[PDB]
């Protein structure tokens, strides 16, 4: 607890720059994809009205791109770190598997209700690897999830309305197999309007051979591969909040900076995640406008396409990555450069040349 | 109702007091709205001279996704005494007997079904299916192109929409002052968890209730003038 609150107070802007930092190691770049993961980790706020109307928390995350570029390793890592993680692939389960059913029992005769993939997964994450090679039917039937976080079921003699407010990670490849750059995004993507519209970002990763960018990828895999772990011998077969710098792991021009220790880090998710931020009236008015600027960007759109098209779900998106944002620090307001940083990243995900 | 009550429905202006207090928190579609209060509200059923003639009113609301669709769908489910909410995919007609069948994804089901609905549309029988329909769809490409025919933007026949004795369309026209209008009613709704102040207090939804089942009640008759 005390060195929750001293990292807390030393550190007052950095937690969200060191915690998707150091948020995987072994995963060189995608600052933007941390970022998202660690809004994920974080999550927003479910607001009740007094109708009795719900208003989704959950934030959904959609990565497209070419083969190779460390998608698989995240959604593992995601999985690993998550308390309530079940990954589901694309052809592994169906609509039945993703969606609770109904069974008559011949014991008794009754009708009971047996609980699907989602229903289990309640304020978790779902991983979703191969999305593209899924069938519409399961998309229709994820998107009530993905809509209210909830699903209905009506069998005669027996009907129930069951949580599902869950949120969800998604891996796709480009139906080229590799992605356009002359073609459109629309074109390589080939998903519905609805679909991208109830999606809340979407990421496209290119495979860039740059010299130093390969090089660089290159190094950190070569050091990763000649690591082995201490207190092991050679050739033989099979708490902090900064971790032990390591020569192979960090590096020689790493030891200016640290990582973050695991448990601490989701002892503070988890602490984080408690914590109630309440939105300000100063923020209000500029995200407005900077919602407004980007509806009119259209006429602004220059030689950039879009990846996706604005919507109203866009202003609830904004504002549940700023209060992911302000939860990733803890407060109690909403600043300025917590919608700020929503919104670069609105500008990263959505406009690409 | 007491009658005290149907007095506080009967101010000045009471029909557009009535029409804004269904879904208020939902800016403007004051039409829609009045759709809505009419289907409530519904015609007379009448079998002269060996045919039996419908008064139930059957809505179609088409538009591009994020327009509030659902939310309308819910709230008149919500306010509507026999409602029945349902789904393409997950499916109810018998059920909402004497009601409002409230269905959504239309566009997307298959003409199987839709070929029974026929039947349900122009005679209120399946057993009798004495239901207001309101069915919602959307655009095959998830935008509304005003350049193709509605017949092939809604991918339903005609007939079928010919049944629909009303039609609305809403789309999602890019405007800066209506734009940041709704933007800010949105951001109220979201601080004060209530709707932003208007003209007149929305009436409660049991005096509603109460009111348009009074008004059912009675039958009146068209004048040959």
């Amino acid at each position: 607890i005390a060195k929750i609150k001293k990292f807390s107070k030393t550190r007052s802007k950095d937690i969200f720059d060191q915690l998707a930092k150091s948020l995987a190691p072994s995963i060189h770049g995608h600052d933007y994809v941390k970022k998202a993961i660690l809004c994920l980790l974080l999550g927003g706020v479910e607001r009740d009205l007094e109708n009795g109307s719900h208003i989704r928390g959950d934030i959904n995350i959609l990565l497209i791109g070419d083969p190779s570029v460390a998608k698989s390793q995240l959604l593992r890592y995601v999985l690993c770190t998550a308390p309530r993680a079940i990954p589901t692939t694309g052809r592994g389960s169906s609509g039945v598997g993703l969606t609770a059913a109904v069974t008559t029992d011949q014991e008794t005769g009754e009708r009971r209700l047996e609980a699907g993939a989602m229903v289990l997964a309640d304020r978790g994450v779902v991983c979703i690897d191969e999305f593209d090679k899924m069938s519409d039917m399961d998309r229709t039937a994820i998107h009530e999830v993905m809509e209210q976080g909830r699903v209905t079921i009506a069998k005669a003699g027996i009907h129930a309305r069951l949580n599902a407010r869950c949120s969800v990670l998604a891996a796709a490849n480009p139906v080229y197999g590799r992605y356009d750059q002359y073609k459109t995004p629309m074109e390589n993507i080939g998903l519905q309007d609805s679909l991208l519209s109830r999606f809340d970002l979407l990421f496209i990763m290119l495979d860039q051979m740059d010299p130093e960018q390969d090089r660089e990828i290159s190094d950190h895999v070569l050091r990763m591969h000649r690591y082995r772990a201490p207190g092991e011998q050679d050739g033989d077969a099979m708490t902090q909040i900064y971790e032990k710098h390591d020569n192979l792991l960090h590096g020689t021009k790493k030891k200016k900076e640290k990582m973050v220790s695991a448990a601490f880090m989701k002892k503070y998710i988890h602490v984080a995640k408690i914590i109630k931020p309440v939105l300000t009236q100063e923020s209000a008015t500029y995200i407005a406008e900077e919602y407004s600027r980007l509806r009119s960007q259209d006429s602004m759109s220059s030689d950039t396409a879009r990846t996706s098209p604005v919507t109203a779900r866009t202003l609830e998106t904004l504002i549940r990555l700023a209060t992911a944002h302000a939860k990733a620090r803890m407060s109690k307001t909403v600043d300025l450069q917590d919608a700020e940083e929503a919104v670069e990243l609105v500008q990263y995900a959505y406009f690409k040349k | 109702l007491t009658r005290e009550e149907l007095r506080q429905i009967a101010e000045e202006d009471f029909y557009e007091k009535l029409a804004a207090s269904i879904a208020p928190e939902i800016y403007g579609h004051e039409d829609v709205k009045k759709a809505l209060l009419l289907l409530l509200v519904g015609g007379v059923d009448q079998s002269p001279r060996g045919m039996k003639i419908r008064g139930n009113i059957n809505i179609c609301l088409m538009g591009d996704p994020g327009v509030a669709k659902s939310q309308l769908l819910s709230y008149i489910d919500r306010l509507a005494p026999r409602s029945q909410y349902t789904t393409g995919r997950g499916s109810a007609l018998v059920l909402a007997d004497q009601g409002v069948c409230c269905i959504d994804e239309f566009d997307k089901m298959a003409e199987a079904d839709r070929t029974a609905i026929h039947e349900v549309m122009e005679q209120q029988t399946i057993l009798n299916a004495r239901c207001s329909i309101l069915a919602a769809a959307n655009p095959a490409y998830g935008r509304y192109n005003p350049r193709r025919s509605l017949e092939q933007n809604i991918q339903l026949p005609a007939a079928l929409l010919s049944r629909f004795d009303l039609l609305w369309l809403i789309q999602d026209r890019p405007d800066r002052d209506n734009d940041l209008r709704l933007a800010q009613h949105i951001t109220y709704v979201h601080q004060h968890s209530r709707q932003p102040p208007s003209q007149f207090e929305p009436l409660d939804m049991k005096l509603m209730r109460r009111y348009i089942a009074m008004c059912r009640e009675k039958q009146p008759m068209v004048p040959e003038s």
